């Protein structure tokens, strides 16, 4: 019958074992092989540790020298939550152009929940190497020790590679720009808005190469949220606290307006939640006649269950084109990385007691 | 084992030959309605029967609960559990019998992609010595 | 539990590209 050693399902590719060299991820230049990277990540291979290493530390170094508030013209596509969905990250290239000829900016939150952050952190760090001055990487609240502690990035790290690899992508995240300004109009940041950054000034003299603070203006531009009820405020305050994130504010329609004007900013593009169509057009600025407020979310069926789309926004010729896309296969993991035996023992147990408890009776 | 037990068990023994042939079959292990739905008789009996005829004789009926018993340290209880992966009774769990035995506990709460995936991930993280299958030693590692 | 379970200039325009 079905073959005890062969395996049954031979349509699933077996995944490589072997961990790719130096030599086979850097060409002879230095450059990474991000096509070689990109087909055997997509397969769930991996890397050799001191490959992984050199990659996270080499990205580290070109986002150590770029500033706090980068600047970033025009045409660029700029892209949300990604959450470890690496599969998805793929589609997205696809949908907003490669990285060969296009420029990116990404708002953060590459890891936690999708169980592929690892993947998503080699691979956007290799193109950052790649292309030093064309792709860019915004910090998120989930870059950082606390949260990847909480959720399963620290897990898949020592599953997958070491913890050695999980302390160098904390160092390096670290490193991350905390916001752009593109194209001279728009104020990009995960979260948004602070009580203590009035001026894009303020977000230049910040020291961003710690872990987020649990208070103060980088916390809140890796936190904020906009109010539920933006737009139809009856809450004149500019910032109450977040009840949602248990820290950092909620900042209302009058609080963004004012800051737009005050910095003669068109809108504030941003991140940090889920969307059922991967993005949200907050209520158009009377000053401006245009959206105070863009949130864009880019991990489709969020946590495998939400069933959302997801979305990028690509400004190129003076429009605002949004990109949705469906959420595409990707292997199967257990939850929180557990493997077969550990999840079937316990059943395993129980039920041959159950056959031997009624057989002697 | 204890002379009181081994007595209980002969007369437990012939309500299940229900042909007395003096020995159970598959479908004499099926009359009882508790072991209708339980996934895992087939692999129970499949492991007394040592000798391989498709029947647990009475000898094997004995030595089958005598692993089950309280005077089994934790490694009697492991070795039981990894006989029931280990299908082919080579001493060793490869890919397509722990798909197999999988498939028979979890039914239709995984697709058939699924599981060879974690399947696959399974015997690559708890290979040890690159033989490509899963020994007890490397068994205990993980549980 | 019969089977085993797995655990818990001008202003811009704005555009669609809807998926796929
Ligand atoms: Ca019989
Ligand atoms: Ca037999
Ligand atoms: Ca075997
Ligand atoms: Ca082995
Ligand atoms: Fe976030
Ligand atoms: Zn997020």
């Amino acid at each position: 019958k079905l073959s005890t050693t062969d395996r049954v399902v031979k349509a699933v590719p077996f995944p490589p074992s072997h961990r790719l060299t130096a030599k086979e991820v850097f060409d002879n230049d230095g450059k990474p092989r991000v096509d070689i990277l990109k087909a055997h990540l997509m397969k769930e291979g991996r890397l050799e540790e001191s490959v992984a290493l050199r990659i996270i530390t080499e990205g580290a170094s070109i986002l150590r020298q770029e500033k706090n508030l980068l600047d970033i013209d025009a045409p660029v596509t700029v892209c949300g939550d990604i959450h470890g969905q690496f599969f998805d990250l793929m589609k997205l290239f696809e949908v907003g152009g490669s990285p060969a000829n296009t420029r990116y900016l990404f708002l953060g939150d590459y890891v936690d929940r999708g169980y592929f952050s690892i993947e998503c952190v080699l691979y956007l760090w290799a193109l950052k190497i790649l292309y030093p001055k064309t792709l860019f990487l915004l910090r998120g609240n989930h870059e950082c020790r606390h949260l990847t502690e909480y959720f399963t990035f620290k897990q898949e790290c020592k599953i997958k590679y070491s913890e050695r690899v999980y302390d160098a992508c904390m160092d390096a995240f670290d490193c991350l720009p905390l916001a752009a300004l593109m194209n001279q109009q728009f104020l990009c940041v995960h979260g948004g808005l602070s009580p203590e950054i009035n001026t894009l000034d303020d977000i230049r003299k910040l020291d961003r190469f710690k872990e987020p603070p649990a208070y103060g203006p980088m916390c809140d531009i890796l936190w904020s949220d906009p109010l539920e009820d933006f737009g139809n405020e009856k809450t004149q305050e500019h910032f109450t606290h977040n009840t949602v994130r248990g820290c950092s504010y909620f900042y209302s329609y009058p609080a963004v307006c004012e800051f737009l004007q005050h910095n003669n900013l068109l809108s504030i593009l941003r991140a940090h939640k889920a969307q059922d169509a991967g993005y949200r057009m907050y209520r158009k600025s009377q000053t401006t006649g245009f959206p105070s407020l863009i949130t864009i979310f880019s991990a489709p069926n969020y946590l495998d269950v939400y069933n959302n789309k997801a979305a990028v926004l690509k400004y190129e010729n003076n429009v605002m084109n949004i990109r949705q896309f469906n959420c595409s296969p990707h292997p199967y993991w257990l939850p929180n990385f557990m493997d077969v035996f550990t999840w079937s023992l316990p059943f395993v147990g129980e039920k041959v007691t159950e056959m031997l408890v009624n057989v002697l009776n | 084992m204890d002379a009181d037990e081994i007595k209980r068990l002969g007369k437990r023994f012939k309500k299940l030959d229900l042909d007395n042939s003096g020995s159970l079959s598959v479908e004499e292990f099926m009359s009882l309605p508790e072991l209708q739905q339980n996934p895992l008789v087939q692999r129970v009996i499949d492991i007394f029967d040592t000798d391989g005829n498709g029947e647990v004789d009475f000898k094997e009926f004995i030595e089958g609960v005598s692993q089950f018993s309280v005077k089994g340290d934790k490694e009697q209880k492991l070795r039981f559990a990894f006989r029931i992966y280990d299908m082919d009774k080579d001493g060793y769990i490869s890919n397509g019998e722990l798909f197999q035995v999988l498939k028979m506990m979890v039914g239709n709460n995984l697709k058939d992609t699924q599981l060879q995936q974690i399947v696959d991930k399974t015997i690559i993280n708890a290979d040890k010595d690159g033989d490509g299958r899963i020994s007890f030693e490397e068994f205990c590692a993980v549980v | 539990n019969n089977y085993l379970t797995v655990p818990a200039e001008d202003l811009p325009v704005i555009t669609i590209d809807p998926a796929s």
